[PDB]
């Protein structure tokens, strides 16, 4: 049997070609049709190439696929990148054995918005304070470039534990989505005039604060 | 008698995707290596029942099925395909027991001055169930807001594909034939 | 418009069996030339293919999970389904059941068959773990003083195994929705909150309600999202 090893991460800047090489290990290429699947976050695949080169139907024009045979590759070549195209992207072969699926590889466009958040904080509701727990919530939308650090605080100084944040998960119009979750208890939340949340994306924070009744 | 395979493949004008055309055949026999050994074929699949082992069987019918696509548009001629050539022209069935055959005809079919003979059905109702036609030109209105009030809105149905001698593959006629299969058509060495 | 559905438990609890069924519609199963088979993805790992079979009954299956794997057809109710036996802890993924491109025999004869898949499905994730289902609890996450035009929420805490999904007026209300991802917490349960921007101007006449559906406890939470008194 054989491994395809693609590339893990690839970047090219907007209308530039890029070439993604999967390089089938022992056994030689073209014996068996290659296929390859786009992959978006958090959605299933979509077959974009199959038998080596073929396109199906409402896949775009610029997607065309061939085979390498000097490295004993395999090439996904995409001209005119938009920022539609950053997905996974897996070869697939087979021999008289199984499939090996390639590894992914991770397409992203670098000339894209540098945009800093927008933070929604909610306060812990009426609703969850009457079940005696406490669970506020920061919701960190539209951003990129895809890591922030999100710290908090109890009126003015920090709290160094309850925080549960998530890592960032990319959003569907391709900018970035992140929450954060400080759990409690109800007194804590009437204890303070003030629990804050701030969003640190590149030497921005967009900070944001609430208040009890 | 003998089967007339060379009288659907040699003819020197073939239908469109739209009006495309079936000549039964029946009630003789069928040959094969003509089909196996043409090389000019681009593609040639055969779905269920194997091409070089058709020479050794029966069937009750062959239809054969041609017209001409462009050389990209060949393969929407497969089983669970779809874009328009499938969905709205020639919807193979699923369970299709047959083959599916092309050929580059580039030199044939394209005039440097604009061959625009072969036409595609590019806007529909709803889609075409497999083994079914609409010859029809009707001008297809957006689906329920009607055409012939004054040329208000109808995107008439049929494209059609200039094809030229001076372009590459994805824009060149290719001629397909599909031969279904379905006991009076049987081979040689049988 | 042929459509692949998979049907799922969420949760098999570690070396038991995995109860997995994929519903198809738009096609026959008994359809010769298809072949039918599943595709896994580990989260964050890689893809990777397991068995396929057709209706001659005709099966490969990956052989390192050949002794472990059945798949079998069920054509009255047009479903193909995967056992998958022995199951360890590193067998949880979101499963992809998946036809094939149409098995041909070419020029010389060679049959081509279970290459690459051509439908896929939407995936139901199958989490191996040892401690059992909690269904969520949805709390409503009010409005206030909005930038001019308001948001409003559902905070969907305390669940195992993933999906919760989360719709909004029951589908009709598909802009402004962003659902977010579920953290990871400190002791094993997730947490997401559901957000839809909404206009500023309607939240006493409009009618907002959350939909939270943790499929893997039967509960559907159609929770009404109501504004404050500062
Ligand atoms: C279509 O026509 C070509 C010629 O115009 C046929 O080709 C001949 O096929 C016979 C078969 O025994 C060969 O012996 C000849 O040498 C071929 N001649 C040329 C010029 O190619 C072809 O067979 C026809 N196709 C079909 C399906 O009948």
């Amino acid at each position: 049997n054989f491994m395809l090893t693609q590339p893990h991460s690839m970047s090219e800047s907007p209308g530039k070609t890029v070439t993604i090489s999967c390089t089938r290990s022992s056994g030689s290429i073209a014996s068996n049709y290659v296929q390859w699947y786009q992959q978006r976050p958090g959605s299933s695949p979509t077959t974009v190439i199959y038998e080596d080169n073929q396109r199906p139907s409402g896949v775009p024009d610029r997607f065309s696929g061939s085979i390498d045979s000097s490295s004993n590759s395999a090439s996904l070549t995409i001209s005119g990148l938009k920022t539609e195209d950053e997905a996974d992207y897996y070869c697939q072969s087979y021999d008289s054995s199984s499939w090996v699926f390639g590894g992914g590889t991770k397409l992203t466009v670098l000339g894209q918005p540098k945009a800093n958040p927008t933070v929604t904080l909610f306060p812990p509701s009426s609703e969850e304070l009457q079940a005696n727990k406490a669970t506020l919530v920061c919701l960190i939308s539209d951003f990129y470039p895809g890591a922030v650090t999100v710290a908090w605080k109890a009126d003015g100084s920090p709290v160094k534990a309850g925080v549960e944040t998530t890592k960032p998960s990319k959003q569907s119009n391709n900018k970035y989505a992140a929450s954060s979750y400080l759990s409690l208890t109800p007194e804590q939340w009437k204890s303070h005039r003030s629990y804050s949340c701030q969003v640190t994306h590149e030497g921005s924070t967009v900070e944001k604060t609430v208040a009890p009744t | 008698n003998l089967c007339p395979f060379g009288e659907v493949f040699n003819a020197t004008t073939f239908p469109s995707v739209y009006a495309w055309e079936r000549k039964r055949i029946s009630n003789c026999v069928a040959d094969y290596s003509v089909l196996y050994n043409s090389t000019s074929f681009s593609t040639f699949k055969c779905y269920g029942v194997s091409a070089t082992k058709l020479n050794d069987l029966c069937f009750s019918n062959v239809y054969a099925d041609s017209f001409v696509v462009k050389g990209d548009d060949v393969r929407q001629i497969a089983p669970g395909q779809t874009g328009v050539i499938a969905d709205y022209n020639y919807k193979l069935p699923d369970d299709f027991t047959g083959c599916v055959l092309a050929w580059n005809t580039r030199n044939i079919d394209a005039t440097q001055t604009g061959n625009y003979n072969y036409k595609y059905r590019s806007l529909r109702h709803g889609k075409l169930r497999p083994f079914e036609r609409d010859i029809s030109n009707v001008p297809f209105s957006p689906d329920g807001k009607p055409c012939t009030p004054p040329a208000f809105n109808c995107y008439w149905p049929l494209n059609d594909y200039g094809f030229y001698i001076t372009n590459g593959i994805g824009y060149q006629p290719y001629r397909v034939v599909v031969l279904s299969f379905e006991a009076t058509v049987c081979g040689p060495k049988k | 418009q042929l459509q692949l559905q998979e049907s799922g438990p969420g949760l098999v609890k570690p070396s038991e069996t995995l109860s997995l069924t994929c519903t198809v519609s738009g096609g026959s199963i008994s359809s010769s030339n298809f072949y039918w088979g599943w595709i896994r993805q580990p989260p964050g790992k890689g893809l990777e293919w397991i068995a396929s079979i057709t209706y001659s009954g005709r099966t490969f299956y990956n052989p390192s999970l050949k002794s472990r794997v059945a798949i079998s057809v069920d054509t009255s109710k047009n479903q193909f389904s995967l056992k998958l036996s022995s199951v360890t802890a590193a067998d949880t993924a979101v499963y992809y059941c998946a036809r094939t491109f149409p098995s041909y025999y070419d020029r010389s004869g060679y049959h081509y068959l279970n290459y690459g898949m051509d439908v896929w499905g939407q995936g139901t994730t199958v989490t191996v773990s040892s401690a059992s289902t909690k269904g969520p609890s949805v709390f409503p996450l009010a409005p206030s003083s909005s930038g001019g035009t308001a948001a409003l929420g559902c905070l969907v805490k305390d669940y195992f195994p993933e999906p919760v999904t989360v719709s909004w007026n029951s589908g009709a209300l598909t802009s402004g929705v962003h659902t977010f991802p579920a953290v990871l917490q400190s002791s094993g349960l997730y947490s997401l909150s559901s957000v839809v921007t909404v206009p500023s101007s309607s939240l006493g006449t409009q009618t907002y309600i959350c939909n939270v559906n943790h499929k893997p406890s039967n509960t559907k939470v159609d929770k009404k999202v109501e504004p404050k008194s500062c």
